[PDB]
């Protein structure tokens, strides 16, 4: 089934916090990054976001995702879903707050998706090397080599033994519950919520109200409002303020945890050795970046290790 | 390799906060006083000043630990064993481990 | 040491005892921005995995080959070898049957 | 950083670009040669164009 | 020689007789799959360039 | 004229063949690259794929390709075809299996 793989992330929703570039500048974005993974060998990495991918309202669809549009969570088709480092990246499956990858090296990492006319984007600085394996620093996986072993981030979405804690929501400001009204500041409080307010005018107020509530303040700028919804949590991120007490909730299991795996690697031509007394010439012809070593055979190894990056 | 854990700083709007030292490798806490943060829904403290960000972070092994990591051993005088092939006579090749 | 081999260190891959030592240290967050900053020093492993050198695997004297499951060195040329081998007795035939 | 730079934009079917060889160069300042603005750090006084 | 300036050699442009000395060693196709690999070593024409 | 051009490549068909990096894994895919030419001068590349270009089962249309769709060939408007190395590269002209672009 695909259904048993979001059973914990059901229970969590996506968030807005800062992104460093909202495109040429910083703001708070639905699909913040959160951490990128670029240990893998074959370029592969696994990028953290704000947002939610593979669940809708009605339950879990790899074709939805979800993410925040102010204090309310929108559900919409994934649309030009994309990641870039220094140019395109393919992507290999997505799932909750995650996004598995395959990028050329770069230094930035930009993941963004589009809702209808709106464009959402989110860059960071990340160094993304492209890691070979072997004795060849080859620069994309050939089509056929050796095979190696190596480390990849596994496309499985199969809880594997590596999880991430999801908390209950911190405090959330919003200032847009807060309304003059009748020259006289009036507090809006969503269904099913609470609204945490803090007023500082002639009249000092504060206090937790569950329905629509009007203070004493006649300016809006004289009052502060947050807004409680604990129906959801979310992962322990370091850019949300944290909520009061013992939060932690639950666990959320990590999806693309890395693996080991074989990998092709290229294979150098085939050296011309020519021979002459107690003697062994090789005339090397890379096609990339070629270590060789050689030792004696005997008590005395005498290694040489040298890398051969032009014949 | 290592990972930093940094858990949701504790913004404390019109007041501060004190840090604790904590049972975690490389642990680190620090509260930044005046600190004026803004959210989606603006100005998340009402004062100008007395706020205070208390930050935390520790280090933890990364999730490539279980795969990707160095073993270090001490090394003792252990044991040697080879695998012998002999034949003798009119007797065809037999092998064995010793 | 901070940035070299030894920075992040457990006992076992699965003990919830970890000995980390980097220089972790907060920074204060950007105005008006709720984050988490710091700075802390490279990771040694990922340091050492650059300046590992050559392995034991491609210096070994006298041609050993080594292989990890158990931890060997195979087929390492030096000395000699005492051996005694018992012979069965219906391998052997008489000088006047010869 | 690039080597050319390249303006564009459509018409409907239509593409309309111009790329002409030009050397963009990333200058971080301050003593340290970052590739792309950090998300933290110290701030220092630097040459931008304006929005405005 | 293979990867030397005279690797590839033809009497005339447009010649019938070509005479090409290149370590192209077959190797062995990936599993499962319909190719057919191999290595060579780098053109001595465009070494020589 | 531009049929005289063709005369040959309406004798051939689109095949699918193994691409190492069809899409984000290795696939069989519809328009492998089988060579990519390289040599001349200013940036100029030759790439020689396994569908056809500039032909449809009406006849010769530079706006139309063709493609194998499983046993079935289907000819379709061209829609964003594109090649790229590190960024996008423009392209010159398309004929038969061939692609012609000016790639980084
Ligand atoms: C022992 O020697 C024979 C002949 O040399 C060979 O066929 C056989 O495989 C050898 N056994 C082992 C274990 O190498």
């Amino acid at each position: 089934d695909l259904d048993t793989h979001f059973t914990q992330y059901k229970l969590a929703r996506p968030y807005i916090a800062d992104c460093p570039n909202c495109g040429h500048s910083r703001c708070d974005s639905p699909i913040a990054i959160e951490e990128v993974r670029g240990d893998a060998h074959a370029g592969v990495i696994r990028i953290q976001t704000s947002a939610m991918f593979g669940l809708k309202t009605d339950g879990v669809d790899l074709a939805y995702m979800s993410f925040m549009n102010g204090k309310t969570q929108k559900s919409i088709k994934i649309d030009n879903l994309h990641v870039r480092t220094s140019a395109p990246c393919s992507l290999v499956s997505h799932h909750g707050y995650y996004i598995l990858a395959q990028c050329p090296p770069g230094d930035t990492v930009t993941v963004g998706f589009h809702d209808g006319p709106n464009r959402h984007t989110c860059t960071v600085a990340h160094k993304v090397e492209f890691r070979p394996v072997g004795r060849e620093k080859y620069r994309h996986p050939p089509e056929h080599g050796v095979e190696l072993p190596c480390n990849r981030y596994t496309h499985k979405r199969a809880d594997q033994g590596h999880y991430v804690e999801m908390h209950q929501p911190g405090l959330v400001a919003d200032h847009s519950l807060l309304s003059i009204h009748s020259a006289k500041v009036k507090i809006t409080v969503p269904s099913g919520a609470q609204v945490k307010y803090y007023c500082k005018c002639p009249d000092v107020r504060k206090g937790i109200t569950s329905s629509d509530h009007t203070t004493t303040c006649t300016d809006v700028k004289q009052c502060r409002a947050y807004l409680i919804d604990n129906k959801k949590w979310v992962y322990n991120s370091g850019r949300l303020p944290r909520g009061e007490g013992d939060t932690f909730k639950g666990k959320l299991h990590v999806p693309f945890v890395p693996v080991k795996a074989k990998c092709i690697a290229t294979l150098a031509p085939e050296p011309l050795v020519e021979h002459k007394h107690r003697t062994l010439i090789l005339h090397l012809h890379p096609d990339h970046p070629t270590l060789l070593t050689t030792r004696s055979l005997g008590s005395d190894a005498n290694p040489t290790r040298q890398w051969i990056e032009r014949p | 390799k290592y990972k930093t854990k940094v858990p949701s700083p504790v913004v404390k709007c019109c007041g501060a906060t004190q840090c604790t030292s904590k049972p975690h490798p490389d642990y680190q806490c620090q509260v930044f006083s005046g600190v004026y943060p803004f959210m989606y829904g603006g100005a998340y403290c009402f004062c100008d000043t007395e706020n205070t960000q208390m930050s935390e972070a520790y280090v933890e092994r990364s999730e490539e630990c279980s795969i990707d990591h160095a073993k270090a051993y001490k090394v003792h005088t252990g044991t040697v064993q080879a695998m012998v092939n002999i034949t003798y006579g009119s007797v065809s090749w037999r092998s064995a481990d010793v | 040491k901070a940035g070299s081999f030894g920075d992040l260190q457990s006992r076992t891959s699965t003990s919830n005892d970890l000995y980390a030592n980097t220089n972790l240290k907060l920074q204060r967050p950007q105005a008006g921005i709720v984050h988490t900053p710091f700075t802390q020093v490279p990771s040694g492993f990922e340091r050492w995995k650059k300046d590992k050198g050559a392995p034991l695997n491609d210096v070994a004297p006298f041609g050993c080959s080594i292989a990890l499951e158990p931890l060997r060195a195979e087929n390492c040329a030096v000395g000699s070898i005492p051996i005694s081998i018992d012979i069965p007795d219906a391998a052997f035939t008489r000088i006047s049957e010869t």
